[PDB]
């Protein structure tokens, strides 16, 4: 008590003072959100001194040290700490992104960004076999946040685990589509169609399939995506006449796009002609035919 | 359906219980308590277990709960007599229940030992033990015992002052009786304390720690009680 | 009055908190050097919500555990962490379970028996939501967050044994194991049997140290956990059953055996004690109103549970369960009738134990 209250004392009135807020953070329940705030300012300070440097020390191990004790935490107890932890951290890149393959080869660059990645992404490996969910839709609001600045982070994510994270960004791009960020959407997309164009055709043929004001715009949101994406159309067109060839899925499109009006028919006419025109790079004959 | 089968069947299933869970077995013993409070048995069974688990506190209140409630038992005063006789880590074990027993109970059933005992030399030991323990007990058991251990070497004729139960007295019983102010005696039996106390350290020293200091104590306790060996 | 509010405002948080906080002092002083029973008027409630990131939280829970462990008066200490934390129905209630969550929960890190009692007589006077929502949070910040901090927990079990006892009643509000979540953690469970077997009267503290009215607050914590405790060990087997760790299991069931003893050993005691306030056969400390929830919850317990696959666990509940009702009756501690016990059980099944006390 004494020895703790001394310690919170000296933590209230860098080096130091971030490892007497890991050992309050590891003695007292209710002062963890002090900590976290306190070890922000630190992780703010590594990345300035880490830009300084770029455009042209104590710190790095501060990171490593509050990286362990966070780690510690989550495999004590994922369920209580990684939510918690994985949020502050997500909150924090965020933060840090707002003040693609360039802007992920020049964040991991940083240490201390490199630090919440692997934090955070540990935090869903403890959760993705129980719930991924809190994880993983805080990293959606934060992309939502810091966009494009933290789109770089859903990309590598999507990278390390596409299964997911795939289907979140699509859902949330179909989302901002039907209230109105889809750039954002795009480009992760095409960093991650680099590596994983399979999971992402996956996952959109079950939307587009589930689709046969949300399910109505899913049809224009896809065109929107293919417009502004062309190498998920791309992507796409290796099978996008095998999944249209049905007459069942053609009536489906056909009554799908008859619930909207003909300026609605016409631009949806008029976006498959620019779609054929510049979409198909070897099956051309087939679909012509 | 008589109680005492019912009793005998809770007592049955908390034994059979003892080598499985203790806490089962006291608990069920507390019901057996609080259905019937006046059963021997069970309390009884209470205070083995208690014992058994070497927790000296309940089982010296179980024990005092049993000595004021059924003193007829003879399972009582076999452990009350094997308590004495450890008194006189079992051992230990045995002297701290005796010592968590309040002190005047404590009192009472050395005392009841005290009426149920036959042998002269037992009697008189455990007496100058309860002497002892209770220094309050030597006015009205202390001189008492000096007598009865003096008659009871008159009665058996002993040719040499020499015997157990006059070393007793002059040892034991003499300090503990002449050291007691409350104790008031006429200046006579101070001749008798001296005869005996001599012909003990002269036929001892004849034929321990110190009988001729003991002696000597004696008779200078003697000496003032009435108002180096050569100035005087 | 205002005059004060319109320099606080001129101060920062910290500090306008400060001086609100000795100002209310000053005035509860003068009102208890004038009056015995002083008025907790708007004023002081409407400047504790108005000045009254997490760093200035920090300092804010320093400063005014400070202010409790200086205060000299159990009275002032008393009134002002009633007013302060009474949940008083407005939506500052959930931010009051939440702070004091935190108050008191570094006030048992730090072991504030000042804090502590002061909890005690807020968990006294405080419907049951609100001590469950509290019983809620603490018992996540000793138990769950970080493992192994209820041994800081548990030293308050005879630091402030006061606070302990009402910490034991509306953690038993909260973990009457009416649910899996309501499970008390093991944790918790080994500090309670430690706490109360360490001492029977811990439990007995309040009613031993508490002109008792006449009738126990209902929605508010029962004036002992004997009912809560007895709840615990009682369902105890049933619920763990109903999780199904062989192991943790027997640890659990022999931890729920010595809570069950010691509860029992209050009991047996309570008998002694009701009789030394002359409340034997007056007050029954174990409201029977507050042992019907407990006997429905088991008899729904061993109806759905399908007795051909669980008849030793239910036998062990029934055992319990009787040997409660025995002993609080034998004791004084419930006010029964054997016919009373006879009708309370005619739709259990059948067993020995409850069969012989209730025909007695």
């Amino acid at each position: 008590a004494q020895e703790l209250s001394q310690e919170i004392k000296a933590f209230l009135t860098a080096r130091e003072h971030a490892r007497c807020g890991l050992l309050l953070l590891r003695s007292l329940p209710p002062a963890r959100a002090a900590v976290l705030d306190h070890l922000r300012g630190v992780f703010d300070e590594s990345v300035r001194a880490h830009l300084a440097a770029l455009d042209e020390p104590g710190l790095e191990d501060v990171v490593q040290e509050v990286q362990q004790v966070l780690s510690e935490f989550i495999r004590a107890n994922p369920k209580a700490w990684a939510p918690v932890i994985s949020a502050w951290s997500i909150d924090l890149m965020g933060q840090l992104s707002s003040t693609l393959n360039e802007l992920l080869q020049l964040w991991m660059g940083c240490r201390a960004t490199r630090t919440l990645m692997d934090i955070y992404v540990q935090c869903l490996s403890a959760l993705i076999g129980s719930c991924p969910d809190a994880c993983v839709d805080a990293l959606l609001d934060t992309s939502v946040q810091h966009s494009p600045h933290f789109d770089w982070v859903v990309a590598h994510i999507g990278s390390s685990f596409p299964g997911t994270i795939i289907s979140r960004v699509l859902s949330c791009g179909l989302k901002d589509f039907c209230v109105h960020k889809i750039a954002s959407v795009v480009g992760i997309l095409g960093h991650l169609a680099s590596r994983h164009g399979d999971s992402i055709r996956r996952e959109l043929l079950r939307m587009f399939h589930d689709s046969l004001p949300s399910l109505q715009a899913t049809v224009p949101f896809l065109l929107q995506l293919a417009v502004m994406s062309p190498a998920l159309l791309g992507t796409v067109s290796g099978e996008l006449v095998d999944c249209l060839k049905p007459p069942a899925v053609l009536s489906q499109l056909q009554q799908h796009l008859q619930g909207f009006p003909r300026e609605e028919l016409d631009n949806m006419l008029n976006l498959a002609v620019h779609l054929v025109s510049q979409a198909s790079g070897a099956g051309a004959y087939r679909l012509l035919q | 359906m008589s109680a005492q089968g019912d009793c005998e069947f809770l007592v049955q299933r908390a034994r059979e219980l003892v080598p499985q869970d203790l806490w089962a077995a006291k608990a069920w013993l507390i019901t057996a308590r609080s259905l019937y409070p006046a059963d021997f048995n069970i309390q009884y069974e209470m205070y083995t277990i208690e014992r058994n688990a070497e927790r000296t506190a309940t089982a010296g209140r179980l024990l005092y709960d049993m000595f004021v409630n059924f003193p007829d038992q003879p399972v009582v005063w076999r452990e009350i007599s094997i308590i004495t006789s450890a008194l006189r880590k079992q051992t230990q074990f045995l002297r701290s229940l005796f010592e968590t027993l309040p002190g005047r109970v404590q009192c009472e059933m050395l005392l009841k030992v005290t009426e149920q005992c036959f042998n002269t030399l037992e009697r008189s030991e455990m007496l100058l033990l309860l002497l002892r323990r209770f220094p309050e007990t030597v006015v009205q058991h202390g001189v008492g015992l000096g007598e009865a251990l003096l008659e009871a070497e008159t009665i058996e004729e002993q040719e040499s002052p020499v015997n157990c139960f006059r070393k007793l007295f002059v040892c034991d019983v003499l300090p503990l009786i002449i050291n007691n102010h409350d104790v008031r005696l006429p200046a006579n039996l101070l001749y008798k304390y001296l005869n005996k106390a001599a012909e003990f350290y002269i036929n001892y020293v004849t034929r321990i720690v110190d009988p001729w200091e003991r002696l000597f104590k004696i008779l200078n306790v003697v000496g003032m009680r009435c108002e180096s060996y050569g100035d005087i | 009055m205002s005059d004060i509010r319109h320099s606080l405002l001129r101060r920062d948080a910290l500090s306008a908190a400060k001086e609100v906080l000795y100002h209310l002092d000053i005035y509860f002083s003068s009102q208890l050097q004038s009056a015995p029973l002083p008025i907790v008027d708007k004023g002081p409630v409407e400047l504790l919500e108005e000045f009254v990131n997490s760093l200035q939280e920090l300092q804010l829970l320093e400063i005014m555990c400070n202010y409790f462990q200086e205060q000299t008066k159990d009275s002032v200490r008393q009134i002002i962490f009633s007013s302060l934390f009474s949940p008083q129905g407005n939506k500052a209630d959930d931010s009051r379970m939440s702070l004091l969550g935190k108050l008191v929960s570094m006030a048992v890190a730090v072991c504030r028996i000042p804090v502590l009692e002061c909890a005690a007589s807020w968990l006294q006077r405080t419907p049951v939501v609100y001590c469950v929502r509290l019983a809620k949070a603490l018992v996540d910040d000793y138990c769950c967050l970080v493992p192994g901090s209820i041994q800081t927990l548990k030293q308050i079990f005879s630091a402030s044994p006061r606070f302990c006892c009402q910490f034991i009643t509306s953690v038993t509000a909260l973990y009457d194991l009416s649910s899996d979540d309501l499970i008390p953690p093991m944790d918790l469970l080994e500090m309670i049997v430690t706490w109360i077997f360490e001492d029977p009267r811990l439990i007995l503290i309040t009613f031993l140290n508490t002109p008792i009215a006449a009738n126990l607050p209902i929605g508010f914590l029962e004036l002992t956990p004997l009912v809560g405790l007895i709840r615990w060990c009682v369902k105890a087997p049933l619920a763990y059953k109903r999780k199904k760790g062989v192991g943790m299991d027997r640890d659990s069931h022999l931890l729920y055996s010595k809570l069950h003893l010691s509860v029992l050993q209050v009991l047996m005691t309570l008998q002694l004690h009701l009789t030394e306030k002359n409340l034997y056969g007056r007050l029954g400390l174990i409201l029977f109103d507050h042992m019907v929830p407990l006997v429905e919850e088991i008899n729904r317990l061993a109806d759905e549970l399908n007795p051909l696959n669980a008849s030793q666990e239910i036998e062990l509940s029934l055992d319990r369960l009787a040997q409660a009702l025995q002993v609080a009756m034998a004791s004084g501690a419930l006010l029964c009738t054997r016919d009373d016990l006879r009708t309370l059980c005619s739709r259990l099944p059948h067993n020995n134990l409850l069969q012989l006390v209730i025909s007695g």
